Protein backbone atom coordinates (compact mmCIF):
# COMPACT_ATOMS: atom_id res chain seq x y z
CA UNK A 1 0.00 0.00 0.00
CA UNK A 2 1.33 3.56 -0.81
CA UNK A 3 1.76 5.83 2.29
CA UNK A 4 2.33 9.93 2.39
CA UNK A 5 5.64 8.95 3.16
CA UNK A 6 6.17 6.99 0.07
CA UNK A 7 3.97 9.25 -1.82
CA UNK B 1 3.82 26.62 -8.49
CA UNK B 2 3.24 26.25 -4.80
CA UNK B 3 2.02 25.68 -2.53
CA UNK B 4 0.41 22.20 -3.63
CA UNK B 5 -2.33 22.59 -1.27
CA UNK B 6 -4.66 25.15 -1.54
CA UNK B 7 -7.48 24.51 1.26
CA UNK B 8 -4.17 24.68 4.06
CA UNK B 9 -1.49 26.82 2.02
CA UNK B 10 0.91 24.02 3.00
CA UNK B 11 1.18 25.45 6.30
CA UNK B 12 2.24 22.86 8.26
CA UNK B 13 0.61 23.98 11.48
CA UNK B 14 -2.36 24.06 10.66
CA UNK B 15 -4.71 20.60 10.26
CA UNK B 16 -5.95 19.77 6.56
CA UNK B 17 -8.70 16.92 5.61
CA UNK B 18 -7.36 17.19 2.22
CA UNK B 19 -3.87 16.98 2.06
CA UNK B 20 -3.30 15.25 5.03
CA UNK B 21 -5.07 12.75 7.53
CA UNK B 22 -9.10 12.86 5.86
CA UNK B 23 -9.94 11.64 9.13
CA UNK B 24 -8.27 13.99 11.77
CA UNK B 25 -6.60 16.72 9.32
CA UNK B 26 -2.97 15.34 11.29
CA UNK B 27 -0.11 15.47 9.45
CA UNK B 28 2.55 13.45 11.60
CA UNK B 29 3.68 9.73 11.24
CA UNK B 30 3.68 9.98 7.54
CA UNK B 31 4.74 6.57 7.38
CA UNK B 32 1.12 5.55 8.67
CA UNK B 33 -1.02 7.47 6.64
CA UNK B 34 -2.26 5.01 4.04
CA UNK B 35 -3.13 6.30 0.20
CA UNK B 36 -6.57 5.42 -1.27
CA UNK B 37 -5.93 4.04 -4.97
CA UNK B 38 -9.12 5.30 -6.02
CA UNK B 39 -9.73 8.96 -4.10
CA UNK B 40 -5.99 9.52 -2.95
CA UNK B 41 -6.71 10.75 0.39
CA UNK B 42 -4.52 10.11 3.29
CA UNK B 43 -5.74 8.26 6.44
CA UNK B 44 -3.73 7.30 10.01
CA UNK B 45 -4.02 3.22 9.97
CA UNK B 46 -5.16 4.56 13.63
CA UNK B 47 -7.93 6.71 12.54
CA UNK B 48 -9.40 4.13 11.02
CA UNK B 49 -12.43 2.81 12.26
CA UNK B 50 -11.46 0.01 13.01
CA UNK B 51 -8.10 0.84 13.38
CA UNK B 52 -5.41 -1.49 11.39
CA UNK B 53 -2.80 -2.59 13.82
CA UNK B 54 -0.13 -2.33 10.85
CA UNK B 55 0.02 -0.99 7.13
CA UNK B 56 -1.60 -3.48 4.58
CA UNK B 57 0.87 -5.44 2.45
CA UNK B 58 -1.71 -5.72 -0.62
CA UNK B 59 -0.15 -3.25 -3.17
CA UNK B 60 -3.17 -1.42 -3.48
CA UNK B 61 -5.88 -0.08 -1.13
CA UNK B 62 -9.12 1.04 -1.10
CA UNK B 63 -10.41 3.88 1.69
CA UNK B 64 -13.93 3.39 3.63
CA UNK B 65 -15.31 6.20 0.91
CA UNK B 66 -14.43 4.49 -2.44
CA UNK B 67 -15.12 0.46 -0.58
ZN1 LIG C 1 -4.06 20.88 2.81
ZN1 LIG D 1 -5.67 10.75 11.43
ZN1 LIG E 1 -10.80 6.63 -1.26
ZN1 LIG F 1 -14.33 12.13 2.71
Amino acid sequence: ARTKQTA
Amino acid sequence: SGPSCKHCKDDVNRLCRVCACHLCGGRQDPDKQLMCDECDMAFHIYCLDPPLSSVPSEDEWYCPECR
